[PDB]
């Protein structure tokens, strides 16, 4: 029980990975006044990435 | 006709007679044509070409 | 003799092997120019 139990500790931390690394897909392009950026987004492509 | 399942025959006071069929006597062996299906139609007439 | 029964899943030498022959899909190709078609899309198909 507690293996199961380290390894969706281990699928939590993938989680926070992730919800980290949106945040820093977010960070960068907040809506920069620019409001067009096709070297980012169409290379990242993490979530949302339609507005230019 | 024999069928797959045999046939029984009986005929004045003697001992009934069954039968069998078998995997005939041409078909179609393992050939550098199709020829199978001559051979696929010795087991199963009617039906397994359907899926072909 | 019933011991020689036979399923439907049989082998002979050579069937199967014309079966791999016709398993010869295009299908997985033309999936691949779809593919090529939705990411030429992707100029402006990037939510969907």
């Amino acid at each position: 029980s507690v293996a199961s139990f380290v390894l969706l500790s281990m699928v939590g931390t993938a989680v926070g990975m992730c919800v980290c690394a949106r945040r820093r897909c977010i960070t960068p392009y907040e809506l920069t006044p620019g409001a067009t950026v096709p070297f980012l987004l169409s290379l990242l492509c993490c979530v949302r990435t339609t507005k230019a | 006709t024999v069928p797959t399942e045999g046939l029984e025959v009986t005929w004045g006071n003697n001992e009934p007679y069954k039968y069998w069929p078998q995997m005939s006597t041409n078909g179609t062996a393992h050939g550098h044509p199709h020829e199978i299906i001559l051979y696929y139609y010795e087991l199963y007439p009617t039906m397994t070409v359907v899926i072909v | 003799a019933s011991h020689t029964t036979l399923g439907v899943q049989d082998i002979s030498t050579t069937a199967m092997s014309w079966v791999q022959k016709i398993t010869g899909g295009v299908g997985l190709i033309v999936a691949v120019a779809a593919l090529i078609l939705i990411v030429v899309l992707c100029v402006s198909f990037s939510r969907h």
